[PDB]
């Protein structure tokens, strides 16, 4: 049978506003391993987002490291949406950048 | 160094 | 103290195709040192640390045609499995492997592992002894009789006593420097309508946050992690708690508050 993933969205330095920063989008306890991961802003998809190199863990449920560029505002909204088969419909997860 | 397998499944 | 490496493999099966997609992983320490991609165009076992560089050629092909190796074992062992469960090749199946040693405080062989799970369930796993296998279910079991019959056990406790004490020795030569190293968190305090610690830019990723909410430790991805863990303060009263950390890098335990 298949785990549903567990998602987490966050910058990997302290956000400001109009600083160059990298967002992360870290999926785990997923299973099977096929999966396929987007990052949005205001709704809108980011390209050339880099998937890091999957691995699984000692229960053996499947995770992985998405990260692309991003220049928080005050304004815009960003966001992470998975697909996989665990999940009748993919889902998404807002970026907040105190959590 | 990576073990080699044996007897398969 | 102890140490440890381990193996990682993952294959998958690709529907009307010949060739699973086959991962190998290596950890000490569990810090990845080594991974294998068939994904590559052309594929090749390649370092993941920088104590690694210092293994020459030799290494590197032959680690890369084991891998190629144990992609075809995994090949056969899923066309196996879809026998013994009764299903399609039409399907997508998973298999997954995880092999190595611990040292114990005198270097000298703790335990041995080797283990398999199948659409990431358990499966069958040598046991403790290294000589008998346990086995998950009534499907484990043909392949329990199998590997009794084939005396497949001898094989694998020789590499676990063999190689893998060997290879670990030696890779703890060589990461050493590395491999001891611990970076501080730095760690902050922030309000909501809710007060939140923040440790951030920590090695390695066992931490201890003390004030409550948390979330699972996560990768910055710059080779540090982070974590925080908050309350719901009364709203009204300030230094509503003090924020204490633990972490194996800090000269002293930190505290802070809002």
């Amino acid at each position: 049978i298949q785990k549903t993933p567990q998602i987490q969205v966050y910058s990997r330095h302290p956000p400001e506003n109009g600083k160059p920063n990298i967002l992360n989008c870290y999926v785990t306890q997923f299973h099977p391993p096929h999966i396929e991961i987007q990052m949005l802003k205001n709704g809108k998809k980011i390209p050339k987002v880099e998937m890091s190199d999957m691995s699984f863990s000692k229960d053996w449920s499947f995770y992985i490291l998405a990260h692309t560029e991003f220049t928080p505002t005050e304004t815009d909204t960003y966001a992470c949406r998975v697909k996989h088969d665990s999940m009748a419909e993919p889902k998404t997860v807002y970026w907040d950048r105190d959590m | 160094w990576l073990v080699t397998n044996g007897s398969y499944l | 103290g102890p140490h440890s490496m381990r193996y990682f493999e993952t294959a998958v099966s690709r529907p009307g195709l010949e060739e699973p997609r086959y991962i190998s992983v290596g950890y000490v320490d569990n810090k990845e040192f080594v991974r294998f991609d068939s994904d590559a165009e052309n594929p090749r076992y390649e370092p993941r640390a920088p104590w690694m560089e210092q293994e020459g050629p030799e290494y590197w092909e032959r680690e890369t045609q084991k891998a190629k190796g144990q992609e075809q074992w995994f090949r056969v062992s899923l066309r196996n499995l879809l026998g013994y469960y009764n299903q399609s090749a039409g399907g997508s199946h998973t298999l997954q492997q995880m092999s190595g040693c611990d040292l114990g405080s005198d270097w000298r062989l703790l335990r041995g592992y080797l283990q398999f799970a199948y659409e990431g369930r358990d499966y069958i796993a040598l046991n403790e002894d290294l000589k008998t296998w346990t086995a998950a279910d009534m499907a484990a079991q043909i392949t329990r009789r199998k590997w009794e019959q084939s005396g497949a056990a001898e094989h694998y406790k020789a590499y676990l006593e063999g190689e893998c004490v060997e290879w670990l020795h030696r890779y703890l030569k060589n990461g050493n420097a590395t491999l001891l190293r611990t970076d501080s968190p730095k760690a902050h305090v922030t309000h909501h309508p809710t007060l939140r610690c923040w440790a951030l830019g920590f090695y390695p990723a066992d931490i201890t946050l003390t004030w409550m909410e948390l979330v699972e430790t996560r990768p910055a991805g710059d080779g540090t992690f982070q974590k925080w863990a908050s309350v719901v303060v009364p709203l009204g009263k300030e230094q509503n708690y003090t924020c204490r950390v633990y972490h194996e890098g800090l000269p002293e335990p930190l505290t802070l508050r809002w």
